[PDB]
């Protein structure tokens, strides 16, 4: 077992903790970093390599510009921090709180929560038995966006190119 | 449902929070937004890799593409405000009353 | 025609990047339809055997399925083996 | 050849699992030992914890990430 | 044996910085007509380790306006990405054998961007900051045309491992199957490592010393081994995806040889480049790549798209 | 005594390692900064011995006062030494820093920047020859090999 | 497993040499050795007032190209397919309104910094 | 002289040469004096395990043969 | 609200992605891919209603392949009562499952 997966998880639940408590934007996007690795190693060890590589390498993209963006317009004369302030502080408490309840209960009994039921057992319990061979099967299926999903395709690219052509014309001004 | 769902459910729901909840920054709520398709992102691709359902693989890049087209929106918007105002607080978002 | 070659002769003295940029993606975009090897490497990616090849119940009239793998019948790669 | 050993230890794996759960769970008031979750009669494929359940942990940690582990 | 096998992959290369760090310095000097280091050591060999006692044992100070938690953090994750990136590589074996060992040096190098982004923050100066500015520019355009040219050279490949790499590269050369994407791909190596004509983020012309103006005594001395192993690696791994050698598997050490060697060739090449131009202006690199390389590497992209089809040549898959 | 021998020999280590490594700031005033170049260039290689000039007074284990300092100057000075971090050593180079020089009796001038700084080595000369700062500079070495500071430290 | 030995040990190694540098030699702090750094004289402002960015719109783009490369990436794995018309068509469809995005920024001036 | 550089290109050689020569002697000796097995795929991992249950030592790299059918 | 172009036109835009029991690349089976076919026959052609009422037992199936609710259930009442047993010393597991034997090639 060797709670691998529950321990990730646990640590991506702090991550949001922290960049939902937001002390500022810098703080936010470096627990939004170590979340975005976390969830890596989790979908990692479920068995996506190329997804847990790719939302890595998007979101530490992604994260480069918000850093440019809050040192240019969300910076302020003495940014927060998590014990900086008291609202910051009281509301990362909370969050952690909650989860090592919810994780407590959880390890103690198979724990029901008000929305859905959860059974505390092996995340290698769940897993499946049978094995390919000599082809990734996620690999393959992603692959498949290009001789299948050619209406996905369609439909992204022209996402794309309009999101280029909103972004240029928001920005215009005048 | 392992506890990994729970977990994984229990993030995107302070991340909700989290944006519901403004302080003063904008650019807070887009970082909270942007967590939010980040858990949802982990969410699908642990439950396609579990029952091997081999064509939804491209599912979770189409959600990060959109995610990311988001998130240029809210970046777009954040320096058009700040343009305006000098900052990004939402407080100067008021001019406009219900 | 000498609109296009004056066009093309100021193009190429101040942005020969962008024309040489044009013209391989012109070629990219052109030549595999033109090309006979594109059916090859349709045939050769139908020729891996990525899964097994389940057999067949012989209903005794199946005369173009093997009984063995040596036997004639069956796919060739003859043609992949010289190429 | 591997479809048949793959078989075969899987049976055997089921059939020791089956053995040890009538051991143990014979003190319980209501249950019935090799009882199936599903309706159907089909086969199904044992999860990971069918097999593996009453096992070593070091056997339990190879049979679910020896693979992705492995580097 | 794991264990013995990392501080193999880990002691020789802070060796081998230490010693780029003089080797630099002497080829800098006998093209500027000078001798370089030649006394502290037998031909200066002992310079090296000088530096690092000096630095070591030096005062290093945090200053007052500082976030000490992000400024002590950031060499930190410096170091230790440069000495991860390593564990793919094959020579002939690699450390860790990845499936997809490109994705993964691509992954750490943008984290390994973040490293002078927080060090430049942290530091809480101005120098500081426009040097971490700089370092977001450069990053986005480099990591942009990095992604496609890698792209299609693995395309000409079949997959995301370097081993097989190794069996492509068995024939000829990928320098000689693909080189406009060998030179755009160098430079983009140089951008990516902030080496000469793209230093920006540690311009001492501009700036004084940059990102890491306040960082002294051993968080420097952390910095500079962070780069200097980041030039180490990505002239290896330029030397594995262009330049591919013969491999024996009974004796593997005629393939560790070619490799160093070669490695050592693009590393003396980034080090005459160096002494040989001026720097960008950090406005002209971002329209360099964006205006030139893009363009040229998308068809290029698009062109090592169809080859293999046109010529049915597609890689095997595994 | 084994204690004094070990002392003896580490401190011999560091003394060697701060010796051999050099690091003066970028930090030039006045004509004799002509003359450091010319110690930097092809003929009297001062990065033979060691000597690398950094921008950063983080970085930095020398200050190579070359030139005359001002009223207006001297703030700059001592804000640049004091931020230079331990161990530091200061070379006053030419008059115009050793005392006054040809400025000496100037209302705008500091009568030496021993006024100022805590200098270790005197360079005089206007300006000194190339020569004259390299044997300043190895004069400062082999002052930096008679510190004894785990020597004292050990019987402190 | 072998990969988490591995990041900790490096990560432990650097860690080990922070602790090194920041306690073996010896400390002398006050005010004026550790206050910042403006060429030796006082800064006149703060270092976290904003820092106007004219290179904002170029950032987003990249975002969006982020996400094109992105959806390329998976092409050597589409490449074993046996609809090889239809990967090559939907490939170069997606390398082409890239371009055309490129194209369309480039005309309309959004490569140019802010004035 | 220009090869009063060659000492410093040799030690950063020398330096070099140990990882790769070091990794590979490591997988030689910790598989029997053969190379390192490459399992990529789910196949390559089940021909490991069944290479380690058939060994009787739990190695995989033990290999057995006719003598051990019969 | 919902205009079935693609039934109209006889083209397929999702219909391919709706379900894990559709033509597969390399025919990689789902995990519960026979659950899935079952209720998908059962239901097919009944509505919504009929589905619900007569098409439980396959749907109920179907959940327990992907979910595996009663299965764990009953894993950790083994895995409990076998604790219980060994804390007081009543059950000696066998070496077979404690480690000491030779398993099948
Ligand atoms: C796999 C990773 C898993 C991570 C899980 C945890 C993180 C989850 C995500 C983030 C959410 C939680 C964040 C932590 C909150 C802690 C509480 C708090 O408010 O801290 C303030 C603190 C900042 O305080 P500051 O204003 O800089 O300090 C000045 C004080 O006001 C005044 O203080 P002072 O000036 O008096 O100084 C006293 C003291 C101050 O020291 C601290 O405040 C210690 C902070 C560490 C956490 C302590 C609990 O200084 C020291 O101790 C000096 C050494 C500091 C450097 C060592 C820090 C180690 C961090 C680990 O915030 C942080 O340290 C943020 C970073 C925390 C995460 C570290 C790891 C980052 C890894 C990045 C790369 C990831 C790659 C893979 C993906
Ligand atoms: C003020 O006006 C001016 C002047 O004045 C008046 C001037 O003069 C000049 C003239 C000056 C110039 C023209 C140039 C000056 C400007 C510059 C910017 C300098 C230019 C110099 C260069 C370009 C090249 C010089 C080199 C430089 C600058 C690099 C600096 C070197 C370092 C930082 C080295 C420090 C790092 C090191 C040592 C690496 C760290 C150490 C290691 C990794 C080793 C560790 C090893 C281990 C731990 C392994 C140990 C274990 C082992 C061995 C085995 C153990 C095994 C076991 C099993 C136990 C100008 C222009 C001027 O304008
Ligand atoms: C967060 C960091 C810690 C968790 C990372 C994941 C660990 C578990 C991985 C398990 C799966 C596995 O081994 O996969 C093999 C794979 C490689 O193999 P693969 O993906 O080719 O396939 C597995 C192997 N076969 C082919 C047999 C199936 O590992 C990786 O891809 C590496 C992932 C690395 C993720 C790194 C996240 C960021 C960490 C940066 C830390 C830097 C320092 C930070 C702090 C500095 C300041 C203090
Ligand atoms: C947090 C990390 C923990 C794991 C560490 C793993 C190994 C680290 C290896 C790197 C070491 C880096 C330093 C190298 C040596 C040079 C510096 C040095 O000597 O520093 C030592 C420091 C030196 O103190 P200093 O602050 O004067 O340092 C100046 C050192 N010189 C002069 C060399 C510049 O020693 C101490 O701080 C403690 C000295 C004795 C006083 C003890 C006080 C009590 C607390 C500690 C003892 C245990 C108490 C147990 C009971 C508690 C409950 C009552
Ligand atoms: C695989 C690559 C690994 C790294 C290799 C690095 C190679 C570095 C170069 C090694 C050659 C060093 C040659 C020796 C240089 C110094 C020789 C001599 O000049 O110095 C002696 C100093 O010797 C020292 O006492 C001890 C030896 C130190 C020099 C050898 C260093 C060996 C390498 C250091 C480790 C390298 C890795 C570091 C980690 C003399 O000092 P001393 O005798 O007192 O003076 C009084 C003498 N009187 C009385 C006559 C006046
Ligand atoms: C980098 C990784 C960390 C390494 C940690 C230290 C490892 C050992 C470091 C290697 C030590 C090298 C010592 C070099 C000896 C100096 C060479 C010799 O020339 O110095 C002579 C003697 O030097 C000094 O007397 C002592 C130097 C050091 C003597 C040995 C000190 C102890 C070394 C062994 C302990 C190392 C391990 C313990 C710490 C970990 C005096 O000559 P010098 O005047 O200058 O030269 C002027 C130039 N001229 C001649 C042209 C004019
Ligand atoms: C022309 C109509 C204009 C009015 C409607 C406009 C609506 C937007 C434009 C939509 C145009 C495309 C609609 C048709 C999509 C076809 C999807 C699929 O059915 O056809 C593919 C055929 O694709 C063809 O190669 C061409 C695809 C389209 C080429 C690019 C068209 C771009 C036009 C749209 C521009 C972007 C604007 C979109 C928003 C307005 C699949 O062929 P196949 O080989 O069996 O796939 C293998 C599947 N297997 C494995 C199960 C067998
Ligand atoms: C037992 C304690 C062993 C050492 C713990 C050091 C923690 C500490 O308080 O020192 C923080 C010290 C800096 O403190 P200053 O404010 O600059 O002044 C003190 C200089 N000695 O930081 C460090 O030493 C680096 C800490 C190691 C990094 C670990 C991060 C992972
Ligand atoms: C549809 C097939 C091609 C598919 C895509 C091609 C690959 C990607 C290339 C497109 C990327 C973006 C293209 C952008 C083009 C417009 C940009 C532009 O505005 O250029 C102007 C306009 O300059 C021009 O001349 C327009 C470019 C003309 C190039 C088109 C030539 C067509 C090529 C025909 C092929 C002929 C074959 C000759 C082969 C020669 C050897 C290769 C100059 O730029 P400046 O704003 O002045 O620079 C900043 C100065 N302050
Ligand atoms: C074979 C077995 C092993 C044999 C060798 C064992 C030792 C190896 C080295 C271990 C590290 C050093 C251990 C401590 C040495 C003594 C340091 C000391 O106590 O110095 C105290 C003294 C402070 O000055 P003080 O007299 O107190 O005056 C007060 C200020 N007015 O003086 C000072 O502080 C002087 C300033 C420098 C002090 C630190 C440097 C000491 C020598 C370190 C050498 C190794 C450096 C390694 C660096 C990391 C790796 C690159
Ligand atoms: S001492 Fe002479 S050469 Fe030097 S700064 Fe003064 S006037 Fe110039």
């Amino acid at each position: 077992t060797m709670y691998i997966a529950f321990i990730l998880s646990t640590i991506f639940v702090i991550g949001f903790v922290g960049f939902s408590s937001k002390p500022s934007p810098i703080y936010g996007g470096l627990g939004l970093i170590v979340s975005g690795g976390v969830g890596c190693g989790i979908v990692l060890n479920f068995g996506g390599s190329f997804l847990g590589l790719m939302v890595f390498l998007i979101y530490l993209g992604g994260m480069l510009v918000v850093f440019g963006y809050t040192t240019a317009m969300a910076t302020e004369m003495y940014p927060e921090v998590w014990v900086s302030n008291k609202t910051v502080f009281g509301a990362f408490v909370s969050g952690l709180m909650m989860e090592f309840c919810m994780v407590y209960y959880a390890l103690k009994e198979e724990e029901v929560e008000i929305i859905f039921k959860f059974n505390g057992l092996g995340d290698w319990v769940i897993y499946d038995t049978g094995d390919s061979g000599f082809f990734s099967e996620e690999a393959m299926g992603i692959a498949a966006l290009y001789s299948y999903g050619t209406w996905l395709v369609i439909v992204t690219g022209w996402s794309l190119l309009i999101g280029v052509v909103v972004i240029m014309e928001i920005t215009r001004g005048n | 449902m392992p506890l990994v769902y729970m977990n994984i459910i229990m993030a995107f729901a302070i991340a909700l929070a989290g944006l519901l909840m403004y302080r003063s920054h904008l650019m807070s709520s887009l970082l909270c937004l942007e967590g939010m398709m980040l858990s949802l992102f982990i969410m699908s691709t642990l439950i396609i890799l579990n029952t091997h359902f081999t064509l939804a693989n491209m599912m979770p890049i189409i959600l990060l593409v959109f995610a990311a087209c988001e998130a240029a929106l809210g970046l777009s918007l954040l320096v058009m405000v700040s343009n305006t105002y000098g900052t990004d607080y939402v407080q100067n978002l008021n001019l406009l009353q219900c | 025609a000498g609109r296009i070659a004056s066009f093309l002769k100021n193009a190429w003295a101040k942005e020969p990047v962008l024309v040489a940029s044009f013209a391989i993606g012109g070629l990219a975009i052109i030549l595999p339809s033109l090309s006979p090897y594109t059916n090859y490497a349709i045939r050769i990616n139908r020729a891996t055997p990525y899964n097994y090849p389940v057999p067949l119940r012989d209903d005794g009239n199946m005369p173009d399925v093997p009984s063995h793998p040596q036997d004639p019948q069956g796919p060739s790669l003859e043609w992949l083996k010289n190429l | 050849l591997f479809q048949a050993e793959k078989d075969r230890r899987v049976l055997q794996m089921l059939r020791e699992n089956l053995e040890e759960e009538a051991i143990i769970m014979k003190d319980v008031p209501d249950w019935k030992v090799g009882e199936s979750v599903f309706h159907t009669t089909r086969w199904v494929t044992p999860m990971m914890g069918e097999l593996y359940g009453l096992r070593t942990n070091e056997e339990i940690l190879s049979a679910t990430y020896g693979f992705i582990w492995y580097t | 044996m794991f264990m013995i096998n990392i501080l193999s992959l880990i002691i020789p290369i802070l060796l081998a910085v230490a010693f780029l760090t003089l080797v630099e310095r002497k080829v800098l000097g006998y093209m500027q007509l000078r001798k370089g280091p030649n006394v502290v050591g037998p031909y200066g060999l002992l310079q090296p380790i000088a530096d690092a006692l000096k630095l070591f044992t030096k005062e290093p100070l945090r200053p007052a306006t500082s976030s000490i938690s992000m400024f002590i953090i950031a060499p930190i994750l410096a170091l230790s990405l440069a000495l991860t990136m390593w564990v793919p590589l094959p020579m002939p074996y690699p450390l860790i054998n990845m499936n997809l060992g490109v994705l993964f040096m691509l992954a750490m190098s943008s984290l390994a961007v973040y490293s002078i982004l927080w060090s430049g923050w942290a530091s809480n100066s101005k120098y500081a900051l426009i040097g971490a500015l700089r370092a977001v520019a450069q990053t986005i355009s480099y990591e942009v045309t990095l992604a496609i040219i890698l792209l299609s050279v693995l395309l000409m490949n079949g997959s995301y491992t370097l081993s097989t790499l190794i069996t492509t590269q068995e024939h000829i050369w990928m320098i000689f199957t693909s080189w406009p994407l060998a030179m755009m791909w160098f430079i983009s190596t140089l951008a990516e490592t902030n080496r000469a004509p793209f230093d920006l983020t540690e311009g001492e012309s501009e700036l004084v010393s940059g990102f890491n103006v306040e960082y002294a005594a051993g968080p420097f001395a952390m910095f500079f081994m962070a780069e200097y192993a980041n030039i180490i690696m990505m002239n290896a791994f330029t030397a594995i995806l262009f330049l591919g050698a013969s491999h024996d598997p009974h004796t593997p050490e005629l393939y560790t040889i070619n490799f160093v060697l070669k490695t050592l060739a693009l590393t003396i090449t980034f080090l005459w480049i160096r002494a040989s131009y001026p720097r960008f202006r950090y406005d002209q690199l971002m329209h360099l790549l964006w205006k030139s390389f893009l363009p040229l590497t998308l068809a290029l992209c698009m062109w090592h798209i169809s080859l293999p089809i046109m010529t049915a040549s597609i890689p095997p898959q595994s | 005594s084994r204690g004094e021998y070990v002392v003896a020999k580490l401190d011999d280590l560091v003394n060697w390692a701060r010796r051999s490594s050099l690091w003066p700031m970028t930090f030039g005033l006045a004509c004799c900064a002509v003359e450091m170049m010319h110690m930097a260039a092809p003929r009297y290689d001062m990065d033979r011995f060691g000597v690398v000039f950094r921008a950063s007074p983080r970085q930095s284990d020398v200050m190579i006062v070359a030139g005359t300092l001002t009223n207006k100057m001297a703030p700059a000075l001592r804000k640049v030494y004091d931020q230079m971090p331990e161990p530091r050593y200061v070379v006053s180079m030419g008059s115009c820093a050793n005392g006054g020089g040809y400025y000496h009796y100037s209302y705008s001038v500091v009568r030496g920047c021993d006024r100022i700084v805590p200098v270790d080595i005197y360079v005089p000369g206007c300006p000194p020859t190339a020569e004259a700062l390299l044997y300043g500079i190895l004069q400062l070495q082999r002052k930096i090999k008679r510190e004894k500071r785990l020597r004292i430290w050990y019987r402190r | 497993m072998n990969i988490m030995l591995t990041l900790l040990t490096n990560v432990t190694l650097a860690s080990l040499l922070v602790l090194i540098a920041f306690w073996l030699p010896q400390l002398n702090a006050y005010s004026e050795k550790t206050s910042p750094y403006e060429c030796g004289f006082d800064p006149m402002g703060s270092a976290r007032l904003p820092f106007s960015m004219k290179f904002f719109l170029v950032a987003i783009t990249f975002l969006l190209f982020d996400l094109e490369i992105a959806l390329l990436l998976p092409l050597p794995w589409a490449s074993q397919t046996n609809n090889l018309k239809t990967m090559l068509t939907m490939a170069l469809f997606l390398l082409i309104l890239l371009a055309a995005s490129l194209a369309y920024e480039w005309t309309q001036k959004g490569l140019e910094w802010a004035e | 002289m220009w090869f009063e550089i060659l000492p410093g290109i040799a030690v950063m050689a020398a330096c070099l040469f140990i990882p790769g020569m070091a990794t590979a002697h490591i997988h030689k000796f910790t598989n029997g004096g053969k190379e390192k097995r490459v399992a990529h795929f789910s196949y390559q991992w089940n021909l490991m395990e069944r290479d380690r249950c058939i060994s009787g030592v739990n190695r995989y790299h033990v290999t057995k043969g006719l003598e051990n059918i019969d | 609200p919902f205009f079935d172009v693609q039934k109209r036109l006889g083209l397929d835009l999702d219909r391919w992605m709706t379900i894990q029991s559709a033509e597969q690349p390399h025919k990689i089976p789902g995990r519960c891919h026979a659950f899935e076919k079952e209720w998908i026959e059962c239901a097919h052609g009944i509505g919504g209603i009929r589905a619900e009422k007569e098409c439980k037992i396959e749907f109920d199936d179907f959940v327990e392949c992907l979910l595996r609710q009663k299965t764990m259930k009953r894993l950790s009442a083994i895995k409990r009562q076998r604790d219980k047993l060994i804390k007081e010393g009543k059950y000696t597991p066998p070496p077979h499952h404690l480690g000491k034997e030779d398993p099948r090639p």
